[PDB]
């Protein structure tokens, strides 16, 4: 059924699974017309698909035309993310498809299930997790190729760099539910935080900086320091 | 007008002939129901008062034979059985009349209820959900599942009724995902009425016949087919317009029979909100509406 805190260790087991998150699909700016009326002009968007075991990243772009003309966008985005999901598993070799497709929302359960119904047994499921994958788009490489898209387009990431050479998939995944929720909280006091340091700085293929052990230990405490400092100005607490 | 004989009543039983009902007790001279109306399918049920577990009954049609009814004190139930002897049945049923043992079947003139709720309940059909090929007539009780509750278990003793699953490679064409999940003409159209029911009268049939299961014998399969049924119209955009006009006559006549204290088990909250006021048909039930808004307000 859903996935909570009870069954957590169940995310790095050796069953394939994906998150899947649609938060990005379907992005708009909202606007006055000529008129005084209100516009919404959609942005280039993204379905965000991870392994959390391995850290691959399916990052499928959606690109503004595939909106042109078309009605009801928000419901839409569901189907289509669940169209291009299905797509991504059938293009994966039998041994590569997941038993598991785990949505960050529950309004992806139907459009998913009926797209996948020649996959009887790839479970899909809800969460109880509040997950962070909304901040995606707040790592600078991954909104960098979602902006420039001039095409619908897929990019594949590793989103823990070679952090699973030192670190188990609890701890990468841990680190990086971390890192997304300190940027979606407070973005710029984030980046600070991972770029502050000049001498630190990621590598062409990889998209968070180059910290020893010592030093991620330092930025995550710097992390969790953010998000509650966030949490008592909002609660005056 | 036709007669169904009772042999005896050896044990105090409610007996009901189709929206009616009567209490016998246990060995009350009782020879059966007369003046049955010709041409109409019918349904006699029971249900027993020392034990009011398995309600049960038998559709018949008299223009298919003459039935009568035998208690079997091994089974420890009133049984239909078929008596192939014209001139013994005659002579019974010629007796019992005349010793005023029988109850007159209670029709109205003015009264087309039960016309209203099986106008397109067919024997033949009956046969075909209910499968017990060497009697003219079909037993049903409380119990028996249907093929689909079966899926998700003695295949012989099921109610053989088409199964109608939203979310099967029956109702979703490839390629048509969100439009057939979101508007399921397709499978309403094509898939059953075209495909597997052939028109709307042997699909308005089956409707039918669910809901009458449902409410005769608190069948909870049959009540489900009954909401799927409804739902999948109502769930279509592309309907004729004939089809929904006779939907809204057979719907409003089974809420009206409905007893009102059964509400709560033998209608579903969700589809009927959704079928009344979200669903593309939303403003074509006026009668069912008006009707459902004045007795079950609570449920919407």
């Amino acid at each position: 059924g859903a996935m909570n805190s009870s069954n957590y260790a169940e995310l790095f087991n050796n069953d394939i699974k994906l998150f899947v998150d649609d938060t990005n699909v379907y992005r708009v700016t909202v606007h006055k017309t000529f008129e005084g009326n209100v516009a919404t002009k959609a942005i280039n968007g993204c379905i965000f698909t991870l392994n959390p075991k391995t850290g691959h990243l399916f990052l499928k772009i959606i690109h503004t035309s595939v909106w042109a003309g078309q009605k009801r966008l928000s419901q839409l985005a569901k189907w289509k993310t669940a169209e291009e999901v299905s797509a991504l598993v059938r293009s994966l070799p039998k041994e590569e498809q997941p038993k598991q497709i785990i949505v960050t929302r529950k309004a992806m359960l139907d459009p998913l299930e009926v797209h996948m119904l020649d996959f009887p047994n790839i479970a899909i499921r809800p969460t109880e997790l509040r997950l962070p994958f909304s901040a995606a788009m707040s790592i600078d490489k991954l909104s960098d190729v979602v902006m420039k898209a001039t095409e619908p387009q897929m990019v594949l990431f590793n989103i823990y760099d070679d952090w699973l050479d030192r670190i188990s998939s609890y701890t990468a995944f841990s680190r990086l539910t971390l890192l997304l929720r300190a940027l979606k909280t407070n973005e710029e006091s984030a980046k600070m935080i991972l770029l502050s340091d000049p001498t630190i700085t990621i590598k062409s293929y990889h998209l968070w900086p180059s910290f020893t052990d010592e030093q991620w230990i330092t930025i995550e405490s710097q992390m969790r320091d953010l998000i509650l400092t966030e949490y008592g100005r909002k609660y005056n607490v | 007008m036709n007669t169904v004989p009772f042999t005896s009543a050896p044990i105090e039983v409610t007996i009901g002939i189709d929206q009616y009902s009567f209490n016998v007790k246990e060995n009350q001279p009782f020879h059966g129901i007369k003046d049955i109306p010709i041409g109409h399918v019918h349904v006699i049920h029971f249900q027993h008062a020392d034990n009011s577990s398995m309600r049960y009954g038998y559709w018949f049609d008299c223009r298919m034979g003459n039935f009568y009814i035998q208690y079997d004190p091994k089974d420890g139930l009133y049984k239909m059985m078929e008596e192939r002897d014209g001139a013994k049945f005659e002579n019974i049923v010629h007796n019992f009349k005349e010793r005023q043992m029988m109850v007159s079947y209670p029709k109205i003139d003015e009264d087309d209820t039960w016309y209203n709720l099986t106008e397109f309940v067919q024997m033949d059909k009956i046969r075909k959900i209910v499968r017990k090929d060497e009697n003219q007539f079909s037993y049903v009780d409380s119990s028996m599942t249907t093929v689909q509750e079966n899926e998700l278990s003695d295949p012989a003793h099921s109610l053989n009724y088409t199964v109608i699953n939203f979310k099967s490679r029956e109702a979703i064409r490839p390629g048509h995902e969100m439009e057939d999940f979101l508007d399921k003409s397709y499978y309403l159209n094509t898939v059953m009425l075209q495909g597997i029911f052939k028109n709307s009268s042997n699909y308005f049939g089956e409707l039918q016949f669910a809901f009458l299961n449902a409410m005769f014998f608190g069948n909870y399969g049959s009540s489900l087919q009954w909401h799927a049924m409804i739902e999948l119209i109502c769930s279509s955009a592309t309907v004729p317009k004939h089809m929904l006009d006779k939907l809204d006559e057979i719907l409003y006549y089974q809420i009206k029979t409905l007893p009102e204290q059964y509400s709560d088990i033998l209608l579903n909250e969700r589809v009927w909100n959704i079928c009344l006021y979200s669903s593309f048909q939303k403003n074509s039930l006026h009668n069912t509406e008006k009707i459902m808004e004045n007795k079950y307000p609570e449920l919407l």
